[PDB]
């Protein structure tokens, strides 16, 4: 219900968040990967058929996902909670490893090479964003199932339904007032079997976008509001952190996880 | 089951903020809940410093987060505040200074150095008093 | 005096934080607040007979109604479901000691 | 013990149970539609199309037709509404895994 | 009762710290018998 603002220093101890903060120079506050995102997704009014425009407006919704990001990277989990304090960015990572039962020293003992493997992860989802377009299917497929119910609803309006015209004008003006009742009834009843089809497809569909903005919203709260310990909610391991990014019609999460890379054998009692 | 029967780490599941505990109330063909929760009030602002290095070590703490109001540094709850004289009790030791980056100089107390002390003393009026016979 | 205006309509209270390297606030006072929250769990049951519905106390409509198959025993069938159904969502919410 | 108990009472797999029994009873209600008239004068085909000349049999084909096409349309919408309960159960499935 | 123990010394931080206090008081008491 506050938008916290960014500062305008960017001393975070070597981390870098430039590819993950908005850039000013954009007319909107819009971020790099936002801008891949947007670019990669492609986003009947004659009939009777319209669109309406959503009440919250592109803008407003990065400036909610730009809150939540300053909130995060300036004052850990307590934004959500009560008060927002202020806290080094050094020290919340600290506070991260202690959450995930490893002793604090680890990051004092090791910032620079974390910062780096951050920051080299961070320019490969990048690039791995850039390249594929594969990863985006989960949303063009909602925007096509419903671009073809509705071409298939215009499309509905050619068949006969068993009269002798499927133009109104047509059987209005070659059969006089006493006929044409006959076939203007099936038409009425052929139309009307359309559009209870396609308003119970709709019904299932929305219930089902729903549970998905449902899970979102358990999945925010859950994790960049905080740290989660359920196993494999978060991302794959041993969870740290998370940043929101808007899409169209959606949401993409970036999380960041830790992993154990090089073991060793050992005897033990 | 998750609130009412226990206690519930999930950020703002049962209820905003802190949660402690709940109560249910019934209601036509419905539920009702009454979430009690914990929320901080009344903030100040402190200096920190994330290690401190007194014998050529660091010290970090056991549990707390080293704070000082600008003359001496004391370690603290991280949702109260409590100080504390820095003690060995509160501090566990590991490696070198030179790797922390923004360490920060101050001596730290052993709790152990002043009960030994008193022995010490104790020991040398003992001695001194051996030659008065 | 009153009158309908239009406006863009705000985010919400703009709150810059003051970041810095080196410096904490840490809470000395607290508050113990409670909150309500609200859930369906259930809705009235419902039952209607198909046959009484569509041709009340007639015979002939009966006799038409024949014809078209078990629709009449789907639709009670279902509503019988959803009556169940209701009562399982008031034993699972409710009896759990 | 469990193993015992599970080698006693059929009662408990109730759940696995009634997930065959409803599609198998759905299915069987959908082949048993093909028997009724939906006011035709016969419910087979064949007797439409061999008896009658080409223009009325079609327009008894028809009435067979709508009838057919409702029962469809019934079969499919019940799948539908099934298929999104067995995809819950699953999602919990995968959590609770 | 436990079942694969294995058999090792136990290290006290304590103990060396009153090892030395011990040695210093042996080092003045040495030094207390000489005048
Ligand atoms: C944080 O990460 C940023 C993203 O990599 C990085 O910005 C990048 O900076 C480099 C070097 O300044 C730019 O590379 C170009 O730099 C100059 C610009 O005139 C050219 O002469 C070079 O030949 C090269 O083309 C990247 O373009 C730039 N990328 C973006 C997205 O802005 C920041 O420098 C990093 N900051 C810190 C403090 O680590
Ligand atoms: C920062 O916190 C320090 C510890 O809380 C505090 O030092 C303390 O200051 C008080 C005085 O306000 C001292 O109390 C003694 O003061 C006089 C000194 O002669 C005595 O006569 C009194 O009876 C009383 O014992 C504490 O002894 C002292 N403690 C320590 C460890 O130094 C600082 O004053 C605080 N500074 C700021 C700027 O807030
Ligand atoms: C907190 O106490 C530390 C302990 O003394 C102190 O470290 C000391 O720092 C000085 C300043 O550099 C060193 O003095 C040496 O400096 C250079 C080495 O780069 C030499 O050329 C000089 O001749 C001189 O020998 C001390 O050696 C060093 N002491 C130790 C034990 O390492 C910190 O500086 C203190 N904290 C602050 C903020 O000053
Ligand atoms: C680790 O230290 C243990 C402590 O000494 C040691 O236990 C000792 O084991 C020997 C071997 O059995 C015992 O010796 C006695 O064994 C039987 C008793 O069952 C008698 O018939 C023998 O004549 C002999 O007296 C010691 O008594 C026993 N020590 C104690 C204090 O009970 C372990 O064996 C050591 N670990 C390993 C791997 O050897
Ligand atoms: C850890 O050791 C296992 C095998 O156990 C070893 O057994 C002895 C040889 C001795 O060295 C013990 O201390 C060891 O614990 C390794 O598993 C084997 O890996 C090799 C390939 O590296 C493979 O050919 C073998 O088939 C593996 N063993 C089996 C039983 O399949 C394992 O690689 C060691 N871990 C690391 C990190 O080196
Ligand atoms: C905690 O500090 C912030 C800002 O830091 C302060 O900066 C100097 C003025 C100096 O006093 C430092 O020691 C402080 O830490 C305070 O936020 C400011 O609040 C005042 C009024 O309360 C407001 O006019 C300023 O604009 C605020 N600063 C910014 C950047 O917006 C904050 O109030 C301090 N907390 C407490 C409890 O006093
Ligand atoms: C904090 O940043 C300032 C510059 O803004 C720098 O001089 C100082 O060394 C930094 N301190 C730490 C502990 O990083
Ligand atoms: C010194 O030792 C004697 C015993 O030898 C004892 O009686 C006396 O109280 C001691 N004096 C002091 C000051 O401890
Ligand atoms: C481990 O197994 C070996 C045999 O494979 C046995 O000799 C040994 O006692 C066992 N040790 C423990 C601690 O179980
Ligand atoms: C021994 O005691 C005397 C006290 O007269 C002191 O001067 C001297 O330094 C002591 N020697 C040692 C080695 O402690």
């Amino acid at each position: 219900k506050q938008i916290y603002k960014t500062p305008p220093i960017k001393d975070f101890g070597g981390f870098n968040f430039s590819q993950i903060l908005p850039d000013p120079s954009k007319p909107s506050k819009r971020s790099p990967i936002e801008d891949l995102l947007f670019n990669k997704v492609t986003l009947q009014k004659f009939n009777g058929l319209t669109v309406l425009p959503p009440l919250l407006t592109d803008e407003m919704i990065a400036q909610y996902t730009s809150a939540l990001l300053a909130g995060t990277i300036t004052s850990g989990w307590t934004f959500g909670a009560g008060p927002a304090l202020q806290i080094p960015f050094p020290m919340q990572m600290a506070y991260r490893f202690n959450g995930i039962g490893v002793t604090q020293n680890v990051l004092y003992e090791n910032q620079k090479l974390i910062a780096n493997q951050f920051n080299s992860a961070i320019g490969k989802i990048q690039d791995s964003l850039s390249s594929t377009p594969s990863a985006l299917g989960k949303l063009q497929d909602v925007v096509n199932q419903n671009a073809q119910a509705l071409n298939t609803l215009v499309k509905q309006l050619s068949s006969n339904f068993g009269a002798i015209s499927s133009v109104l004008n047509d059987i209005l003006s070659r059969l006089d007032p006493p006929e044409a009742e006959v076939q203007i009834d099936r038409l009425i009843t052929g139309r009307l079997q359309s559009l209870q089809t396609y308003v119970t497809q709709q019904l299932i569909r929305a219930a089902e976008i729903r549970a998905s903005a449902n899970l979102a919203a358990i999945k925010m709260s859950e994790c960049v509001l905080g740290q989660s310990k359920r196993v494999d909610f978060c991302g794959k391991g041993y969870h740290l952190m998370s940043f929101p990014q808007s899409a169209p019609h959606g949401v993409v999460f970036l999380h960041v996880t830790y992993v154990p890379a090089q073991e060793k054998n050992f005897t033990t009692a | 089951s998750e609130c009412v029967l226990g206690q519930s780490k999930r950020v703002d599941f049962c209820g905003k903020g802190y949660h402690l505990m709940s109560f249910p109330q019934s209601a036509p063909h419905g539920v009702v809940f009454l979430h009690v929760t914990y929320v901080p009030a009344q903030e100040k602002n402190f200096t920190t410093a994330p290690a401190i290095c007194h014998d050529g070590k660091a010290h970090f703490p056991r549990e707390g987060v080293f704070v000082s109001n600008g003359t001496h540094w004391f370690v603290t709850q991280r949702n109260f505040y409590e100080p504390q004289i820095i003690t060995t009790h509160n501090t566990f030791v590991s490696g070198n200074c030179d790797v922390v980056i923004g360490i920060v100089n101050n001596t730290v107390y052993d709790p152990l150095q002043p009960e030994l002390d008193s022995f010490k003393e104790e020991l040398d009026k003992y001695f001194k008093n051996h030659t008065s016979p | 005096s009153q009158s309908i205006i239009a406006y863009t309509m705000s985010l919400g209270a703009e709150n810059s934080v003051a970041y810095s390297n080196n410096s904490i606030a840490i809470p000395t006072n607290f508050t113990i607040s409670v909150t309500t929250e609200i859930l369906p769990v259930s809705m009235t049951k419902t039952s209607v007979d198909c046959t009484m519905y569509i041709c009340g106390d007639s015979t002939e409509c009966s006799n038409l109604l024949l014809q078209y198959g078990s629709f009449c025993t789907q639709l009670n069938r279902a509503l019988t479901g959803i009556a169940v159904e209701q009562d399982k969502n008031t034993q699972e919410v409710f009896a759990q000691v």
